């Protein structure tokens, strides 16, 4: 249901653009989010865009540096990553779920998203 | 006090637990659909298992020995102190295992590691499950059907409230947490009711160790271990026989009947541990035991038969109300299954006697008898009649088993081996 594109070996400080495409039909009703998992740690929240007012949420490590956006015309979502530091090296995955799965304050929990992508590697030299 | 009055209290508490479960289950279905249900399947079965595992399965022994020493303050304090130590020690060990292996446990439950935080929370929630079940088992040792029932009622109602807040706040994972909190929140009213009703002094619950009583309570842990294998194994390779010659649809027909029949059995015999187990624990003379067993059978067999006949008459309504309408041929299975349930309830009367006497040896023999009988009948009837044969095998199994229970009781009561 989700496929990822972009990423790779990037020099520290350079920009990077990830994109995620979704199949199906009903897409504007799914909350969209980015998660990442570094070698040795667990899945951590990165960014999330809502299904309604287009609201955004960012982990404190990527706020101001990372920007998530969505386009309901092509059913894709994007993540712009500027000022990449070595701590950003991880496998990045997009996730989709219904707003009833996130609740009021559970939008950051990866277990609230049953639909996942394969993950794209991002390595910041 | 009597088995009838205890059934009246226990029926009210069990009905509230059923109504609360149906409410929470439909809230979970509407909120998260089949994807949420499929991801919650293993986690929910773990919550069921923890109801006995969290306190090392000593609960029936707690009830048995509290009843035996309910007029012996010195021994009663030792019983409750050792039971508290065993529940505290095991639940603490369980909490450490859960928090340390939250990633492998999450993988086995959900298929990935994204639920480590929920598992670590459950490590603390299962402490409330173990401690709540201990307090309930204490009340049952005193035959306090009202305290037990009122505690469970308050816990169910606050559980529904907690589930609502939990899933509204934290979405799907909050909903799962609420599912774990359903049996844990009973500890709050149970502790209040036990102290307020004057059953025992609060100080009895301070952990102490008595080697004798610990070894005696361990016998009930070993019965819990045996029970979690034998007949579950039996139904697993019963499903094997079913799938070997029939479709998964027929397998679902049988699994639906069995699971709803087991819930029916748990509701009907819930007062056995509240009244029958403590009463038979106090009685030691064979004349007194026979009188109580006979009186119990004279009450429970006509009551369960009348109730089960009503259910069979309304089997179409019971299917439409309690189960998803994805299978409606199980109606032919109701009659056979319900007959087996009546005789199984009768066989429970003898089974709780074995519990009341802490006879590990008779417990093993009762369990092996049920397993082998189930296997002889299933291997015969399932390959020829599918899910209907599985229901027939279940019924035939407990026809023979109840008769065997009567015969073995007669040999024991008449002291055939002396
Ligand atoms: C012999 C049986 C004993 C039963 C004992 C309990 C009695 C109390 C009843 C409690 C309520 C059960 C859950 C209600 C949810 C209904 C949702 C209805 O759903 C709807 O409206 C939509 O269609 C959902 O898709
Ligand atoms: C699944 C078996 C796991 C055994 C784990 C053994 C751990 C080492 C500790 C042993 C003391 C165990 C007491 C028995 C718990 C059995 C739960 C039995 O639960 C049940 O019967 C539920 O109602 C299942 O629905
Ligand atoms: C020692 C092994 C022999 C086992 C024989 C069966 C004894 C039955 C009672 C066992 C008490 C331990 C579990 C406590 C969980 C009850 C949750 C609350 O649920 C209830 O009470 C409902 O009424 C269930 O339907
Ligand atoms: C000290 C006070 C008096 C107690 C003296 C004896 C203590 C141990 C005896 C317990 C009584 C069990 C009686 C058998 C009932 C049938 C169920 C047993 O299940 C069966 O029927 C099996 O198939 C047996 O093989
Ligand atoms: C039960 C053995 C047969 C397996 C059937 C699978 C259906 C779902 C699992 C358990 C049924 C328990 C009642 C369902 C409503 C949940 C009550 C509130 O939830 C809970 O707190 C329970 O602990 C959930 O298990
Ligand atoms: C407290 C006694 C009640 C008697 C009637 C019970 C009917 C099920
Ligand atoms: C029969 C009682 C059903 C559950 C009621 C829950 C109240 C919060
Ligand atoms: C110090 C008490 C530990 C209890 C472990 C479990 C016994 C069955
Ligand atoms: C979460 C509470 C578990 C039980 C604690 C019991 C303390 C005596
Ligand atoms: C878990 C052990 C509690 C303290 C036991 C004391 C025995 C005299
Ligand atoms: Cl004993
Ligand atoms: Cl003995
Ligand atoms: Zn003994």
């Amino acid at each position: 249901q989700l496929v990822e594109s972009g990423g790779g070996l990037v020099q520290a400080g350079g920009s990077l653009g990830l994109s995620c495409a979704a199949s199906g039909r009903t897409f504007s009703n799914y909350v969209m989010a980015w998660f990442r998992q570094a070698p040795g740690k667990e899945r951590e929240f990165v960014a999330r865009i809502s299904e309604s007012r287009g609201t955004t949420d960012y982990a404190d490590s990527v706020k101001g540096r990372f920007t998530i956006s969505r386009d309901n015309a092509k059913n894709t979502i994007y993540l712009q990553m500027n000022s990449l530091n070595p701590g950003d090296t991880a496998v990045y995955s997009c996730a989709a779920t219904l707003p009833a799965w996130t609740g009021i304050i559970g939008g950051r929990r990866p277990g609230n998203y049953p639909y996942w992508g394969q993950g794209t590697q991002v390595t910041v030299s | 006090v009597s088995l009838a009055k205890a059934s009246l209290w226990t029926a009210a508490s069990t009905l509230v637990k059923i109504g609360a479960g149906l409410l929470v289950g439909k809230l979970l279905a509407v909120s998260f659909g089949p994807a949420g249900l499929g991801l919650a399947a293993n986690f929910r079965q773990l919550i069921t298992v923890l109801g006995v595992l969290a306190g090392a399965g000593i609960f029936n022994g707690v009830t048995k020995y509290v009843a035996q020493y309910h007029d012996n303050p010195q021994q009663l304090r030792r019983v409750v102190g050792t039971s508290s130590a065993m529940v505290l020690g095991f639940s603490t060990l369980m909490a450490l295992v859960f928090v340390l292996a939250a990633a492998p446990i999450s993988q086995g439950l959900f298929g990935n590691t994204d639920y480590q935080g929920l598992v670590r929370l459950v490590a603390l929630v299962q402490m409330g499950i173990a401690w709540g079940n201990l307090l309930l088992a204490l009340m049952k040792g005193f035959r306090d059907a009202a305290g037990n029932a009122l505690s469970l009622i308050v816990g169910s109602l606050i559980g529904v409230l907690a589930y609502y807040v939990s899933y509204r706040l934290g979405g799907y994972e909050g909903a799962l947490l609420g599912l774990a909190l359903i049996p844990a929140l009973v500890v709050i009213p149970a502790a209040i009711m036990l102290i307020k009703r004057g059953v025992i002094p609060l100080s009895y619950l301070k952990p102490s160790w008595d080697n004798g009583l610990a070894g005696q309570l361990s016998k009930f842990t070993l019965m819990a271990l045996i029970t979690s294998v034998t007949l579950p194994v039996a139904y697993i390779m019963m499903r094997k026989l079913l799938a070997a010659q029939y479709s998964w649809d027929e397998v679902g027909i049988w699994q639906g009947v069995s699971s709803i029949s087991d819930a029916y059995l748990q509701f009907i015999t819930a007062s056995f541990s509240v009244y029958l187990l403590p009463t038979l624990s106090r009685l030691t003379e064979k004349r007194d035991i026979t009188r109580e067993v006979v009186k119990s059978l004279k009450f429970v067999l006509p009551a369960v038969a009348a109730a089960s006949f009503t259910v069979w008459l309304l089997r179409d309504f019971a299917i439409w109300l309690l189960l998803s309408n994805k299978f409606t041929a199980m109606r032919d299975l109701f009659a056979w299954q319900l007959v087996g349930d009546v005789l199984k309830v009768g066989a429970y009367v003898f089974g709780y006697l074995v519990i009341a006497k802490a006879s590990l040896r008779f417990y093993i023999l009762a369990e092996v008898s049920q397993f082998t009988l189930l296997m002889v009948f299933a291997h015969w009837l399932i390959p020829a009649h599918g899910a209907l044969g599985a229901a027939q095998a279940y019924m035939a199994t407990y026809i023979v088993y109840f008769s065997l229970c009567c015969g073995v009781f007669l040999l024991w009561r008449r002291r055939a081996l002396e």
